[PDB]
RNA sequence: AGUAGAAACAAGGCC
RNA sequence: GGCCUGCU
């Protein structure tokens, strides 16, 4: 299992972003520049991201999605997919 | 390829497949595609069975996760994933509970709705061939079969598909996941065809390492290796090698036959030394009986009361005094023990009810007489090494003793009739067959002949004494116990009677091994003066205890009445074998009945009655100074019974050795008397073998004297 | 319910858990025969020596809750001290006789159906007819003869599968009996012993004895029939012949 | 007139009254103390009968070994163990020629058995020398301990459940640098290579008791568990071979022995014409076991297994290879007494190597001085010859080869001989036209025997005309004559239990009536005496008597309670209905129709707490060691009643450091009972497989709960409870 | 002392 | 003095 993340980038605070991972159970983790791994969402959601962020998957496209809304500067991280991907940069 | 099963599948399935791999004993490193194929089969089995539940209805309830409840029934219950023994256990259990038919091969699942089996198999090839293949493998099957194949197609007979279609979409999604993941791997160069059904193995038992060197040191002297010796053996063929060594072997190696003639056999030499002493555990020829004339049977009654009542029947008690000392012990101890026994007997007489079994006081008298606290204390060698006196136990040939004439007279009077019946036989099933009537008549004749015999009285005495002694030893291990010697007979008039020979005091009997010795002291009344044959009473202490008056035409005798007191001992084995003395009756009467049957095979008729009444035929059963004396069949019965009784009484290794080595010579002599040209290779060796068994036992020495007399009378 | 419960209780304690985990099924027999008790060399001597003790026999713990500890006069019937290497308790021989005079009673009607061989022997002898005894030398010649008169023409292994399927239908395994004689024997001995509660092991042993053929070498003179060999001790002797006809004929 | 029974032989031939010459009514001789003296004497005697051999020192065990094979030919009639390899190979070749296909077939069946044999077959044996504790223990216990030690050391091939794999592990253990054992006083001790080699090659020596027919005591040996599998396979091959030889009599019973003896004597005498004379030699072999070299058995087996798979040859050759290097433990030791200080001491035999000789008498001093050079680690090397009839069947094969070597095709002379051999005993019928021919034939037979390491006891042997002879206490005089004195010791209570003793006694009476020509009236007397002894032993008197015992009260109340008192068993104080016609019927079935239904139900109640059945093998089999013979087993007919209890055990283990064995026994028995309740066929057919207990038990719990709901008492509540309890025990076994 | 006979018993061990 | 074992 190889993994490729898409959908990261530079965004406004209070903005929205749709991450996707093309490629079993899946999830999303994030890594901020000063730390190790942080749990985000999986397909459950961590307290720092609950209500804001939704995880979904298509098993006929073979893709797991992370829909992120009302973004904060604290969400600035490399978001990795795992089944590990290389990660997609999200900067808020 | 194994990296795939490292990566994808869960642990549970991989170790299940590894144990299935170990099942049939083939190794995973040589061919792994089978592992992957059957683990995928097992995975489809799970994924098809799980997530499928049922409730009291049919119409399986399907839940993605079993909720906490009693409603966790599984729709399909798995067969495979188990050992062959358990797979067939489940097969048989389902057949016996469901009333269905037993398949001959392994199914994969069972279902309730349709009450039957499922044999799931997903093969690389397309379904529409594998299906009917496995179908013709299985004979006349009602178990429904369902198979998938990688292309994504499904099929089944009856057009039957037993559960939801989304589950089957699951199955084929799993299937193509497998397929286009090997696509990334690239295994189809062999995946379609990797197993062809190979079953072969060679058993290997290789000698190597140390065990090989041992094999190199277990050969004939001039061989260096097991390989060379085996090659020599394989190349060996018979070329007359026994003849060469036979010719070369010295001619002094021979088995020359020495003729055995009438003048060849010489009388067996008997050992010389001090006369032989008495070894019995009770008096045989010099016993005296105090009686009550009660109606009780042998076992019926209480011992102590009967003994006291019998002893009160005699009047004339005197203060006991020493007549013949032990010559090695302390006779005053025996005197005091006798008076103590009398005093405690009176003490029992006074109280309310005679106890069934009495314990005596442990005075110094019986402490010495019973050998108490005399065993050396057991210590460790590291603490006793400088003691000069420390040495082995005395282990040498027993003392040599010459035969005396008392044993001959004792055996003579052990075969004599009596004025009582000493055997009261048990009951048997009423005879129904004529042969049973013949047997009963024969048995009645022998009982009439042997019941009035001192041998039977000795049998009963020994049996009772040894039984009581063993029971007391096993029950009262610690404390000294009193046991009166009791034997019950029946007079000619028919009145039952009890007889009290004396008393036995049993001592400490903590017997662990079959050879451990329990010591007791025996006291017996008698009238035989010990001043006439002192050498026969070396180990006895004899007192004078009273006077007896037996009615005789010479006024009335008013004879003295002495007490033979001694310290004796026995063991568990000796007690057990002495309590089975009744088989002497068997031995003897089996011999007599064999005689009767052998003679009756000549004349076509039972010959018992005339043998026992007419008494015309007689057998040599003893020698008198005039010559050999013959007696009727009854006397032969009594003689053989006495011989067996004395064998049981004076048993010893000497007796066994002499019996064997003298039976050999008896057979040789019989062959000589039969004109069969007997021969021997070393007769002196046989004689030396016989003569080494005769050391000090009176019985074996008497047997040797009898054998010498038989040789003298034979060989004529 | 219970069975898995003592299973869990056993697995609770570490030692029994280890024994259950590391021990494989094949070693079952070994550990089952694992004992410190030597086989007696002289049984008669010790049977005559042990019976003089109090509490010389052994019985299951359940005896402590069916038979009172003492009888009317106070003679003890059982003790609570367990045997050397077992949970059974040592008890007195009176506890046997007590069980035969006030112990629980059952319906022994099916024992005749189980112990078929012995009851058939009894029935055969009860209806036998004896005859005159003829005294003449018998030329006893030694011959191989079958002693079991009810053998169903089956060997040990051949009837062992039948016995399992009759008693232990689930542990048969691969074997499904082909011969139709075995089919009828299974049917008969299944419907006959359907609820008998003596013991599976004794039922299997007696079925093995009844169906399996067994042969031994004996000195015979005449006869040679299975029914005439069981009474060989009563019909033939050293110098006498007793004509006999068992009840079967 | 003086009575003399022996004079009876002047009218009755010796064999017609030979029973009188068997004093089997008294206690047989027993040994009292150590058997170390006998062991040392046997070792020295075995080594000095082969003194002229050649000495070597094993590079593995470091022990001195004496090889007499191919040594100088004997020049005297004394016993000699100088067997010649070529002569014995030629004898085996002639045996094969006279019986073509014998070796190949026997090897085929032996190969089948070896490759299908299981490990559990080793449990079916009597005492064996466990090396884990250096003591004799039951075969099953020793096997379990050795398997545990092997598994702890890393040898787990025996988990395959095959005896061949167990032997593979045993051999692999020989090449290990350091093994570990357990000792209780638990301490883990390390055994180096040489120490373990000697512990696996050693034998335990004891003194034989209850041996009737000789003044002196003898010593016997018991091997370990590593070597018993090879011995089993070798003896299987030897038995398969001897079963094809009519001249052998070891693998058969007594009646077959008599039949073969009669056949051979008739064949030899009848075929002999008027011109040929016939003579029978009743021969015994002196020092039979001490003069049989294991190397010669190795030669015989490697000749037998020619043109066979090499693995079969290796596995069958391993046994004699180990016997050739066998060691013997000296014994218990020696006990000393000091009368001056009034004490006693017990020194173990292992100190004989270094202990001073001031404590020993002259005879023992010299024995120790002679045996010391062979002492290695408290045990003496006994390479030259076998100790006690471990290879009985191979010895019988060698004797049969000797017997067949005189079939008149190899004699090349007018004289010829045949006969029957059973180890240590033989009957030899030799025919020749004249006395000179008979003398030459017997001389050549003796000479050939001396070339194979077999000696004829001239002192215990004699030759007469054919028609009268002896063989293993069977006296033939124009037809075998019954003795009945050999079976006399078996007429008492066996000592198993009440019902078992009754059935065994009646069956023994019946058998001795059938075989040993026991008379009808004698049989009735035996029944009466046996019933008397039985009642007096089990305290079960007629009940209508006033014999007060520890059991006379309950018996009397049962008597007064019963209405039809004729149905009461003798064990419960009832009348005896046995007779000559009823000796083949169990007591329960003979009194079945007379019992009251209440007493009948109380007696034969399955729920009785007394009856205990362990395995199919021990249901109605009683091991009675017969007098003058090896231990034997008998099938006795009995009905499982409340009287079928099993007696108390020893109970002396509680005072020994080996006290934990009882706890292990209890736990193993609890687990076995649980498994049996889970697997009812555990007893009748021993389960097989490679899974562990809890897996099978939990999985069968799953399935049985399931199906017993699909019809039965279980309910959904209970079924789910069982399922989740199974899960609970699963996660418990996880941790 | 006694039993017994090529070595033992005439209680053992543990506190 | 108290308690344990009797083929280990």
């Amino acid at each position: 299992v190889q993994l490729q993340e898409s959908g990261g980038g530079l965004v406004q605070a209070g903005g929205s972003l749709r991450l996707s991972c093309a490629a079993y159970v899946m999830g999303w983790f994030r890594q901020a520049p000063g730390k190790e791994r942080e749990f985000v969402a999986a397909i459950d959601y961590a307290d720092s991201v609950k209500g804001r962020f939704t995880i979904s998957r298509d098993n006929a496209k073979n893709t797991v999605y992370l829909e992120m809304s009302s973004l904060k500067p604290e969400d600035t991280a490399v978001y990795v997919c795992a089944a590990r991907g290389q990660g997609t940069q999200v900067t808020v | 390829m194994e990296d795939f099963v490292r990566q994808c599948f869960n642990p549970m399935i991989v170790e299940l497949a590894e144990k299935a791999m170990k099942e049939y004993g083939e190794d995973l490193k040589i061919e792994t595609n089978k592992f992957a194929a059957i683990c995928t089969h097992l995975e489809v089995c799970f994924m098809y069975s799980d997530f499928h539940f049922i409730n009291e209805r049919g119409e399986s309830i399907i839940v993605e996760s079993g909720d906490p409840n009693a409603l966790l029934k599984h729709r399909f219950e798995i067969i495979e994933g188990r050992d062959r023994t358990m797979a067939w256990t489940v097969v048989n259990s389902i057949c016996n509970t469901t009333g269905a038919e037993k398949p001959k091969f392994l199914p994969d699942l069972y279902d309730y709705k349709e009450n039957r089996f499922i044999e799931i198999g997903v093969t690389r090839r397309e379904v529409h061939i594998y299906y009917l293949e496995k179908a013709n493998k299985i004979k006349s099957e009602k178990t429904h079969i369902h198979i998938f194949s990688f292309t994504g197609e499904e099929m089944a007979t009856k057009a039957d598909y037993t559960l939801d279609e989304e589950s089957r979409a699951r199955i084929k999604t799993r299937l193509f996941t497998i397929r286009q993941e090997m696509a990334s791997r690239g295994l189809w160069d062999s995946f379609r065809q990797s197993e062809r059904g190979e079953e072969t193995i060679e058993e290997r038992f290789e000698i190597t390492g140390t065990m090989r060197r041992l094999a190199d040191q277990s050969l004939p002297p001039n061989f260096s290796s097991l390989e060379n010796f085996r090659a020599y053996v394989d190349g060996f063929e018979p070329n007359g090698y026994i003849e060469g060594k036979l010719s070369q072997m010295s001619k002094e190696v021979n088995a020359r036959i020495e003729p055995f003639l009438k003048t060849t056999p010489r009388p067996l030499r008997l050992p010389d030394g001090p006369p032989c002493s008495q070894r019995s555990k009770f008096l045989l020829m010099d016993a005296l009986k105090l009686s009550i004339e009660d109606p009780s049977h042998e076992g019926e009654g209480i011992p102590l009361y009967d003994a006291i009542k019998c002893m009160r029947t005699f009047f004339g008690w005197k203060e006991p005094n020493v007549v013949k000392p032990h010559e090695k012990g302390i006779n005053p101890n025996y005197l005091l023990a006798w008076k103590q026994v009398l005093a405690e007997l009176q003490d029992i007489e006074n109280e309310e009810k005679i106890p069934k079994t009495k314990n005596m006081k442990k005075t110094s008298q019986l402490k010495w007489a019973l050998g108490e606290n005399m065993a050396p204390e057991k210590v460790d060698f590291d603490d006793c090494k400088d003691v000069s006196d420390l040495k082995q136990y005395d282990s040498d040939e027993p003392e040599l003793r010459s035969l005396a004439s008392w044993i001959q007279s004792e055996f003579n009077k052990a075969c004599e009739l009596t004025d009582s019946s000493w055997i009261e036989l048990d009951e048997i099933g009423e005879d129904v067959a004529p042969i049973e009537h013949i047997a009963s008549m024969r048995r009645n004749y022998f009982t009439a002949e042997v019941s009035h015999c001192r041998a039977t009285e000795y049998i009963m005495k020994g049996v009772y004494i040894n039984t009581a002694l063993l029971n007391a030893s096993c029950a009262a291990m610690d404390d000294f116990q009193l046991i009166p010697m009791i034997s019950k007979c029946r007079t000619k008039e028919g009145r039952r009677k009890t007889n009290l020979y004396g008393f036995i005091i049993k001592g400490r009997s903590h017997l662990r091994n079959d050879t451990d010795v329990v010591n007791f002291v025996s006291m017996e009344f008698s009238l035989t003066d010990p001043r006439l044959e002192p050498h026969k009473w070396e180990k006895y202490c004899v007192l004078e205890i009273g006077d007896m008056l037996l009615r005789s035409a010479i006024g009335q005798v008013s004879r003295p009445m002495f007490l033979y007191v001694r310290t004796n001992g026995t063991s568990k084995i000796k007690m057990k074998w002495g309590m089975e003395m009744r088989r002497c009756l068997l031995q003897s009467l089996q011999q007599i009945e064999s005689m009767i049957e052998a003679e009756s095979s000549v004349k076509e008729k039972d010959m018992t009655k005339e043998f026992f009444e007419n008494k015309s035929e007689t057998w040599p059963i003893g020698e008198s100074p005039k010559g050999v004396e013959e007696g009727s069949i009854g006397k032969v019965c009594r003689t053989l019974l006495a011989k067996s009784v004395f064998n049981s009484l004076y048993a010893s290794p000497q007796l066994e050795g002499f019996s064997a080595e003298s039976r050999k010579l008896l057979l040789i002599v019989q062959a000589l008397r039969d004109n069969l040209e007997p021969g021997t290779f070393d007769l002196g060796g046989l004689y030396e073998a016989i003569e080494e068994c005769l050391i000090n036992d009176p019985w074996v020495l008497l047997n040797a004297s009898w054998f010498n007399s038989f040789l003298t009378h034979a060989l004529r | 319910m219970e069975r898995i419960k003592e299973l869990r209780d056993l697995m609770s304690q570490s030692r029994t858990r280890e024994i259950l985990t590391k021990t494989t099924v094949d070693h079952m027999a070994i550990i089952k025969k694992y004992t410190s008790g030597r086989q007696e060399k002289n049984p008669a001597l010790r049977m005559k020596w042990m019976m003089a003790m109090k509490y010389p026999i052994t019985a299951d713990k359940r005896i402590m809750e069916m038979i009172p500890e003492r009888n009317e006069q106070g003679q003890t019937l059982w003790s609570k001290t367990n045997d050397a290497g077992s949970d059974r308790v040592m008890v007195s021989p009176l506890a046997v006789t007590w069980w035969n005079r006030n112990g629980p009673t059952t319906s022994a009607v099916h024992y005749p159906k189980i112990y078929k061989t012995y009851f058939e022997k009894v029935e055969r002898l009860k209806h036998g007819t004896f005859g005159p005894v003829h005294f003449r030398n018998q030329v006893k010649i030694r011959r191989r003869v079958d002693i079991n008169p009810g053998h169903a023409d089956l060997s040990a292994k051949e009837a062992q599968d039948v016995i399992m399927e009759v008693v232990f239908p689930n542990e048969v395994g691969a074997r499904i009996l082909t011969s139709e004689s075995q089919l009828t024997i299974t049917k008969e001995k299944k419907e006959e012993l359907q609820d008998c509660k003596i013991s599976p092991l004794m039922v299997a042993y007696m079925l093995e004895r009844e169906l399996v053929r067994k042969t031994r070498f004996l000195p015979v003179a005449g006869g040679t029939s299975s029914v005439y060999i069981e009474v060989l001790h009563l019909t033939q002797g050293t110098c006498w012949e007793q004509m006999y006809t068992p009840g079967g004929e | 007139m003086d009575v003399n029974p022996t004079l009876l032989f002047l009218k009755v031939p010796a064999q017609n009254a030979i029973s009188t010459t068997f004093p089997y009514t008294g206690d047989p001789p027993y040994s009292h103390g150590t058997g170390t003296g006998y062991t040392m004497d046997t070792v020295n005697r075995t080594h000095q009968y082969s003194e002229k051999g050649r000495w070597t020192t094993n590079t593995e065990t470091g022990a001195p070994q004496l090889n007499p094979i191919d040594g100088p030919l004997p020049e005297d009639n004394e016993p000699s163990g100088y067997a010649q390899t070529d002569c014995v190979l030629e004898a085996m070749a002639f045996l094969e020629e006279s019986h073509p296909g014998i070796f190949e077939n026997s090897c085929l069946e032996t190969m089948e058995v070896v490759q299908q044999t299981r490990v559990d077959k080793l449990t079916q044996g009597r005492q064996t020398y466990d090396w884990t504790l250096n003591r004799n223990q039951p075969a099953a216990t020793a096997l379990a301990n050795t398997i545990e030690v092997f598994r702890s050391n890393g040898l787990t091939a025996n988990e395959s459940g095959r005896l061949i794999d167990f032997l593979k592990d045993v051999m692999e253990s020989m090449d290990k640098e350091e093994m570990e054992i357990t000792t209780h006083f638990k301490k883990k001790q390390r055994l180096n290579k040489r120490s373990y080699l000697i512990r696996a090659l050693t034998l335990n020596t004891m003194t034989k008791d209850a041996e009737r027919g000789k003044l002196k005591r003898r010593a016997i040996a018991t091997p370990g568990m590593q070597i018993r599998g090879f011995v089993y396979f070798v003896e299987t091959l030897a038995r398969s071979i001897c079963e094809k030889l009519e001249q052998s009599g070891l693998p058969v019973g007594g009646n077959e022995k008599k039949a073969k003896l009669a056949n051979v004597v008739r064949k030899m005498m009848t075929n002999s014409q008027d011109t040929e004379l016939s003579f029978t030699i009743t021969g015994d072999n002196t020092k039979w076991n001490e003069n049989q070299n294991p190397r010669m058995f190795l030669a015989m087996i490697t000749y037998i297994t020619r043109n066979q798979p090499e693995w079969f040859r290796n596995v069958l050759s391993i046994a004699p290879i180990m016997f050739s290097n066998k060691m013997a433990r000296l014994g218990k030791g020696y006990m000393f007494e000091s009368k001056s200080m009034k004490l006693r001491t017990q020194i173990p035999a292992e100190m004989l190597a270094s202990i001073d000789l001031k404590y020993f008498n002259d005879s023992t001093r010299k024995k120790i001085e002679k045996i010391r050079p062979l002492l290695i680690d408290g045990t003496a090397s006994l390479s030259p010859g076998m100790m006690m009839g471990m290879f009985n069947m191979l010895s019988t094969v060698l004797g049969v080869s000797i017997l067949n070597l005189g079939q008149k095709r190899y004699t090349k002379t007018t004289y010829w001989w045949d006969g029957l051999q059973s180890s240590d005993d033989f009957a030899l019928i030799v025919n020749a036209p004249n006395h000179e021919g008979i003398q030459a034939g017997v001389d050549r037979f003796y000479r050939t025997c001396k070339l194979l390491g077999i000696n004829m006891s001239k002192k215990k042997s004699y030759i007469n005309r054919t028609g009268t002879f002896e063989f293993t206490s069977f006296f033939y005089r124009y037809g075998f004559v019954a003795n009945f004195s050999m079976e006399l010791p078996s007429f008492g209570v066996s000592g198993i239990n009440e019902s078992a003793d009754m059935s065994i006694g009646v069956t023994v009476i019946k058998n001795n009536m059938i075989n040993n020509d026991l008379g009808p009236a004698t049989a009735q007397m035996a029944l009466q005496l046996f019933i008397k002894d039985y009642r007096y032993t089990y305290r079960c008197h007629r009940g209508d008597t006033q014999i007060q015992t520890r059991r006379s009260f309950e018996i009397k109340k049962l008597w007064e309670q019963t209405r039809s008192k004729a149905g009461l068993l003798v064990s419960d104080g009832g009348p005896n209905l046995y007779n000559i016609r009823n000796l083949h019927i169990p007591e329960v079935c003979l009194k079945w129709e007379l019992m009251d239904e209440d007493y009948q139900g109380r007696l034969c109640n399955p729920l009785n707490p007394f009856v205990s059945h362990k395995e199919i093998e021990s249901v109605n089999n009683a091991v009675m060691m017969p007098a003058h013979g090896p231990a034997k087993n008998m099938e006795y007919d009995a009905v499982a009643t409340t009287h079928s209890w099993i007696p108390k055990r020893n109970r002396s283990i509680l005072n020994t450091s080996q006290r934990g064995i009882l706890e292990d026994e209890q736990m193993y028995q609890k687990c076995c009972n649980l498994f049996e309740k889970f697997f009812p066929s555990s007893s009748y057919r021993r389960p097989v497989g490679i899974s562990s207990m809890v897996e099978a038990m939990v999985s069968r719990a799953r399935i049985d709960a399931r199906i017993d709901f699909e019809s039965g008492r279980i309910k959904k509540e209970e079924f789910a409870e069982i399922m989740k309890i199974c899960s609970t025990i699963e996660e418990l076994r996880r941790q």
